RNA sequence: GUUUAUUAUUUUUAGUUUAAUGUUUAAAUAUUUAACUAGUGAUGGCACAGUUGUUCUAUAUGUACCUAUAAAAAAUAGUA
RNA sequence: UUGAAUAUAAAGAAUUAUUAUUAUAAAUAUUAUUUUAAAAAUAUAAAAAUAUUGUUAAUAAAAUUAUCAAGUUUCAAAAGCGUUUAUUAAAUGCGUCGGUCUAAGUAUUAUAUUUAAGAUUAUUCUUGUAUAUAGAUUUUUAUUUUAAUUUUAUUAGUAGCAUAGUAAUUUAUUAACUGAUUAUUAAAGCGUUCCAUAGAAAAUUU
């Protein structure tokens, strides 16, 4: 009978049950309980598999007109894992192209619904009706040229890459 | 500390509280998926939910259609600081006609202050690599003419800058 | 608790508030510090208000964001501060004529309320609620025991 | 700058603009009127000093010289002195500071500070300047 | 440059007049660190012009 | 935030505990701002 | 703005006792406008109230001042 | 270990060009200028951590599969030489 | 419809009462009929926050906090519904804070307001009309001349044409008893209390709304009991001794024999009428003890109002 | 961790002790007018 | 940031239930660290003041010892 | 500036100190304050064979790591997830219940409390406060408050349970002042009891 049966939860954290669910499921091949833990994600996805960048016949999304090749963090490159069907990446959006089209504001917490081309706030795209966010209306709090989407999608080990321990 | 009515737009990082609790960050992606999920949430911004009890009462049916938003012009003119009593829209209009003109409240005036100190940030970054890109990418052009003229140079004073030896260490292509 | 961080203070700091100036106001008045004589309760703000309420007694839109929540229906219908007494001037409307003022400015400001609610509850009860309900309890069989509404009725029509 | 005011400063106002304890006051009537002395003594004897720097008109050709007038003269007075006063016909802009008088400390030693002024860079069409043969 | 909110150093303000060295101002030692107030307004501030309406 | 120290006496009789009636000393000149209104 | 005896127009220098508490903070703590900009006072010389020059006009909106 | 507007390379970097690490500028063969270059990832240390075998860090399983692509399957190649010269 | 009411329960034991029919939260703020205004806390006169001075009905409970929200919805309540002008029932919106169901009625001279929605009422019907009846028609609001003896009504009003107080809360009604006197109609009011009501006085007629919050309303969440938020309510068993007079004594100690807020609530001591109305005939003490349908059976008079209380 | 410490509060307690002007402005007789009499 | 079918719910979590150092110390509470962390119900518009406010109650706090500060006394101290 | 007026660099911990003051806004400036030739302690630990708790009141919630920084399992005791100046069977909180209230708020309601949800049940009996009361006291127990000393029935019981103790038995350990089990007269637990029980504090195994 240790007395002070109610506690801190002193040991989260510290559990084999915890190392499961601390895991993050992204689009590597890591088959689990090997992808990083604490920060979710590792620094630095190496894709020497398919070289990742940017390509010519680029355009925005939302808005249509060319896109800077690469010599600029003026437009957000989200490449959503492996998308091919935007562009021969993932969409592509001038930082103040990056607004709902439909309501016209910006992307709340930058989730957005790509209605037929034309990037749509989630919210109305969803049927709601708020139309005016808090904070700042038209220019998204978005990072510029995936530095705010690599967080997530193809680390390094995409698909069965066993060519490494094979002969 | 500095009550938030005082700031021009509530502050971004709300804290809170919780002795037994030590994070900056207030937990957004959660106070986003409620409201986008669950219309209930966000009280209904009366006008884009009015109009109905408007419609209902005069046409006899439920409106079964999109509400207009930006309320009609002449809705809510006695409000003063509506920003609730809608959503943050603006207060609609007079009961007129004239094109749509922000009311240009102490607050929609800040947002003109982000926007131009957004494109004022944007702009000093967006040339300071500019002219990055021509420190480096000049500091390389003038090197390859060090190279070149020590290139140049040393053929004529023949230091094969490959040792004390003669090439014939090097023609064995072995460590030596 | 052992460690007092001390770093969660000093954010967002507080306004100067320069409390001299007030205690000067005291003495640069007659007045101590306004002893419990007030000492205080919150002041309401415009906000909290819904003007355009349907109760506000239509008069004070304005000056009962002011007065307590227990006060503000009941303040009382006044005027405009500008509308005149209805004085018994002699301007008569442009085409009723005399023949009917004659008439009609023999019946004083009873002789002629009386005479309005009479044909009121005439005009209602008529064509308007014959037209489609009924303004009247029925008996057993059905039969409209009174003849005409019940002055409460008409009232709140 | 005391907002507070004091009883001696209108009394001390009183014996110089009517003998105070001794002539009694000029009625209410004329002294809401442009007719009163002071406002007569302004409106006919001005009494301003709009110093000239010449640090920037000296032999360096200016289109921008700098004046100092009085805290109390605004940007379209500074117009209408230079008009009327010194000829001057050709003021565009006028761009205005308020600077604390100088200070500093007499051999003595009381900080003695100057009164203050009013920076006001005047913006002339075609430029002036001030020779200084040596 | 800009009209933000900025540590100097003491000696980088300028002394008043000394007995052994006339007034030296804050720019005439340091004329490139002059702020440009058109330069700040016409990059950093929001002009009348851009909101008025009526 | 404020206090009367004296307690709001009943609406009907107002004034209950004069100072005088603690034997209390209240010259101008002995704690400065003394001096009755009763008086 | 302090205003000419003469001129009709009402400024809101006040020396009241019941309205000093305000002009200092005016003159001290200055306006912090909630649209982001800092008012009359926004630096280090504190103005000098009684040393301006007189309201001449309200405010317009189409040009400056009426 | 860097790649390009378009294209990679290869380079051990050292503790004194530790600022250069995660963005450099250099020519982009894959083209005729100097171009900037990233660090898609680490492959090992210029020198030793003390106590430690030559390989302390270990290059990757990442940068491993991009040489097992260029030196890797050159069988295309053993034509011409294989080590030799 | 299955049961107009539910008890919809989405955790096991969290059992708030949905409504089919229950208006979106969209169709709920109406602008003409939105109050907002600051409740006082308990706070009153001098800040000071504190109950109601012994001897007073108006409330300023000490445990009361977040009374209106500021951003929850709030509309307006009728109350006087008028007499026999047909209704539409347009929507039943349904309010948690204010538990009350409420409907609104378009009552057939343009009038989007009234709100009380009597128990077994649907929306898109008409009510006011009445059957070949006198007036027994659920929803017709009914002076108390046109009921009979043992029908409930509720929303009655206390006195005639000063709107509707007695019987509002959901679920309840005031039932008729059937009195001797001349003009007046005593009902049994949910309190088991009778009042000799004036007849002419109007009631709408049925059960009030809303049935099955009796019980199964519970809500054991943290977040949904904002529904109810109310200040803390310590023990007055630990309460710093110089404070409070039960207080300290190493361990549990059970009270003070006498219990007391501040003042006094002795367990069934404290009662605190003060003034019986000209029509009160007994008091909730004077019936507490029989039962729910002996008060039902005599007939009411005069003579049987005690004339000592 | 107080706030102002600097100049302003070190004249906001010398200049207020000047003293303000007062002048006996003696009751308003408001619902007994005088002079419609 | 994230686990789960779930808008509830696991939880990235760099300022806070632990431990070391520090012990007139860089600090009249800081460095490193464990823990915890999801607040549509709250560091915060102004509001309550000293026989008293406030108290999710610990006789806790109401400006860096709540014995509030500030102010005015000649309280008593020969009864080791 | 084309606005009249107005004013634009600097804090707080006693300091030029621990110290990004996070209101905002993004994202490669080759922006620029840290003495020095040693071993003791000590702050501290890179490195490194065996051993795995024999250390100790007690190992295991105890910095970072590219060698990518995570113990598993059983049993017993233990509620809510909020909240606290020596931080918890502290005090909150939903429900039920008791009492109060139909001339300021809706008597399936809101005041005023006692408990604690969930699941089983909730026992025996009264000397005083309260209520009712009849000039008052004195008298007087439908419900409530507090009580039950042999209340002690249910129920768990050597338990945060006044000593008696390391309780006697059983296990467990080489060694059992541990802990768990059986029952069971427990110095005077006891129906708000008891069960159920998850991250906590113990006891094993590992
Ligand atoms: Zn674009
Ligand atoms: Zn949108
Ligand atoms: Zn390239």
């Amino acid at each position: 009978h240790g007395k002070p049966a109610s506690g801190h939860k002193v040991r989260t954290q510290h559990s084999r049950r915890w190392w499961m669910q601390s895991k993050a499921h992204h689009l590597t091949a890591v088959p689990h309980e090997e992808a990083r833990s604490r920060p979710h994600f590792p620094a630095y996805t190496e894709d020497v598999d398919q070289p990742m960048v940017v390509p010519d016949g680029v355009c925005c999304f939302n808005c249509d007109k060319p896109i800077d090749g690469d010599d600029i963090n003026s437009y957000v490159w989200v490449p959503s894992g492996n998308a091919r069907v935007p562009t021969t990446q993932g969409y592509f959006f001038h930082v103040k192209c990056f607004k709902c089209w439909n309501c016209k504001y910006r992307i709340i917490h930058n989730q957005f619904y790509s209605k037929d081309s034309r990037a749509w706030c989630l919210s109305c795209a969803l049927g709601r009706d708020i139309r005016v966010p808090t904070r700042r209306w038209h220019t998204s709090y978005v990072n510029t040229h995936r530095t705010g989407s690599r967080l997530t999608g193809q680390f390094f080990p995409r698909h069965r890459h066993q060519m490494e321990f094979l002969f | 500390r500095k009550a938030l009515q005082s700031y021009p737009v509530p502050p971004r990082a709300r804290n809170y509280e919780r002795r037994w609790s030590s994070s900056r960050t207030n937990p957004y992606n959660r106070m986003f998926w409620r409201t986008v999920l669950n219309e209930d949430f966000a009280r209904p911004s009366f006008w884009v939910s009015d109009f109905r009890h408007k419609y209902l009462a005069k046409h006899g049916m439920d409106y079964q259609g999109r509400v207009p938003a930006s309320p009609a012009p002449g809705m809510y003119q006695g409000f003063s600081d509506v920003h609730k009593i809608l959503a943050n829209h603006p207060k609609p209009q007079r009961e007129s006609r004239h094109l749509p003109v922000m009311p240009m409240t102490p607050r929609v005036v800040f947002e003109h202050a982000q926007e131009k100190r957004i494109d004022y940030a944007k702009k000093m970054h967006r040339d300071r690599r500019l002219v990055e890109q021509l420190r480096t990418h000049e500091f390389w052009g003038w090197y390859m003419k060090l190279q070149r003229v020590r290139g140049r140079w040393c053929k004529e004073h023949g230091v094969s800058s490959r040792g004390v030896y003669g090439p014939a260490v090097d023609a064995a292509e072995l460590w030596g | 608790k052992s460690q007092h961080k001390n770093v969660l203070r000093k954010g967002r700091p507080h306004m100067q508030k320069y409390k001299e100036l007030n205690r000067w106001q005291r003495e640069a008045q007659g007045i101590t510090k306004w002893e419990q004589g007030h000492s205080h309760r919150p002041q309401p703000y415009v906000e909290r208000f819904n003007p355009e309420g349907a109760g506000l007694t239509r008069g004070t839109s304005a000056y009962a964001w002011k007065w307590w929540h227990t006060q503000y229906p009941w303040l009382p219908n006044v005027a405009p501060a500008d509308y005149v007494p209805p004085s018994p001037r002699g301007i008569r409307p442009a085409a009723w004529d005399d023949e009917f003022a004659d008439v009609v400015l023999s019946m004083s400001d009873e002789e002629i309320q009386s005479y309005l609610l009479d044909k009121l509850t005439e005009v209602i009860f008529a064509e308007t609620q014959r037209d489609g309900y009924e303004l009247r309890r029925l008996d057993f069989e059905g039969k409209p025991l009174t003849e005409l509404p019940e002055r409460r009725i008409i009232e709140n029509f | 700058w005391n907002p507070i005011a004091g009883k001696i400063g209108l009394v001390n106002r009183k014996a110089e603009e009517w003998g105070w304890p001794h002539q009694r006051p000029p009625p209410t009537g004329l002294r809401r009127s442009p007719e009163y002395f002071p406002f007569f003594f302004s409106r006919y004897f001005p009494d301003v000093e709009v110093r000239l720097v010449l640090d920037s008109v000296l032999n360096n050709e200016t289109t921008r010289p700098i004046f100092h007038i009085p805290q109390d003269m605004s940007k379209q007075e500074l117009v209408n002195y230079l008009k009327n006063i010194y000829n001057i016909d050709n003021v565009v802009r006028i761009r205005v500071r308020n600077m604390r008088g100088r200070r500093f400390k007499n051999e003595v030693g009381e900080i003695k500070s100057l009164p203050d002024y009013k920076v006001a860079v005047v913006e002339l069409d075609s430029p002036v300047s001030i020779v200084f043969k040596q | 440059t800009y009209s933000m909110k900025g540590q100097r150093y003491p000696a980088e303000q300028g002394r008043t007049s000394r007995p052994g060295s006339l007034a030296a101002s804050r720019d005439r030692m340091f004329p490139l660190y002059r702020r440009n107030y058109k330069l700040n307004r016409e990059l950093r501030v929001l002009d009348h012009r851009r909101i008025s309406t009526d | 935030a404020a206090t009367p120290g004296v307690g709001i006496a009943p609406e009907t009789t107002p004034v209950k505990y004069v100072p005088e009636m603690l034997n209390i000393q209240n010259a101008k000149w002995w704690n400065g701002r003394g001096k009755p209104v009763y008086r | 703005n302090r205003t000419h005896p003469l001129s009709k127009l009402r400024g809101n220098l006040r020396r009241n006792p019941s309205e000093i508490p305000r002009v200092l903070n005016m003159m001290i703590q200055g306006v912090w406008h909630k649209s982001g900009n800092k008012l009359y006072f926004r630096g280090g010389k504190p103005p000098n109230p009684s040393t301006h020059p007189y309201l001449t006009g309200e405010p317009c909106p189409v040009y400056g001042w009426k | 270990n860097a790649c390009h507007v378009p294209g990679d390379q290869i380079f051990l970097v050292s503790n004194s060009f530790t600022r250069r690490l995660l963005t450099r500028t250099d020519h982009c063969p894959k083209c005729d200028r100097l171009s900037t270059f990233r660090f898609m990832s680490v492959s090992g240390m210029v020198g030793r951590m003390p106590y430690k075998p030559v390989d302390t860090p270990g290059p990757s399983y990442a940068t491993l599969y991009w040489r097992k692509q260029r030196s890797g399957k050159i069988a295309s190649q053993p034509l011409n030489e294989v080590c030799n010269k | 419809v299955r049961s107009p009411d539910h008890g919809y329960s989405q955790h096991i034991l969290q059992k708030d009462i949905w409504s089919p029919f229950q208006v979106g939260a969209n169709m709920m703020s109406y602008t003409p009929l939105y109050y907002d205004w600051k409740g006082f806390s308990s706070r009153d006169y001098f800040g000071h926050r504190s109950g109601t001075n012994p001897g007073s009905k108006v409330l300023l409970g000490h445990y009361r906090r977040d009374e209106v929200r500021s951003w929850g919805y709030r509309i307006m309540v009728n109350h006087k519904p008028q007499k026999r002008i047909p209704k539409w029932l347009a929507c039943v919106v349904h309010i948690p804070r204010k538990k009350t169901f409420l409907g609104f009625f378009l009552y057939a001279n343009g009038a989007y307001v009234a709100e009380l929605l009597t128990y077994k009422q649907l929306p898109r019907i008409i009510y006011n009309k009445a059957f070949q009846g006198c007036l027994p028609t659920i929803g017709q609001t009914v002076s108390l001349t046109e009921v009979t003896y043992g029908k409930e009504i509720h929303s009655v009003e206390m006195y005639p044409g000063h709107g509707g107080v007695i019987c509002r809360a959901s679920g309840t009604a005031a039932v008729v008893l059937r009195g001797s006197e001349p003009n007046l109609v005593p009902l049994l009011l949910p309190s088991k209390e009778v009042r000799l009501f004036d007849n002419m006085c109007h009631a709408v007629f049925g059960r009030r709304a809303g049935v099955m919050y009796n019980k199964q309303r519970n809500f054991s969440k943290r977040s949904v009991e904002e529904n109810m938020p109310h200040r803390p309510k310590v023990h007055s068993k630990t309460k710093r001794v110089s404070s409070h007079p039960a207080g300290g004594g190493n361990g549990g100690s059970p009270n003070l024999l006498t219990p007391l807020d501040w003042r006094i609530h002795p367990r069934n001591c404290v009662k605190t009428k003060y003034w019986l109305s000209g029509y009160i005939l007994r008091g909730r003490q004077y019936n507490r003890n029989q039962t729910v349908a002996d008060l039902k059976s005599k007939t009411y008079s005069w003579a049987n109002r005690d004339p000592v209380y | 961790f107080k706030q102002g410490q600097g100049m302003f509060s070190h004249q906001l307690k010398r200049i207020l002790n000047k003293k303000s002007l007062h002048k006996y402005n003696w009751d308003p007789l408001h619902m007994y007018d005088p002079r419609k009499l």
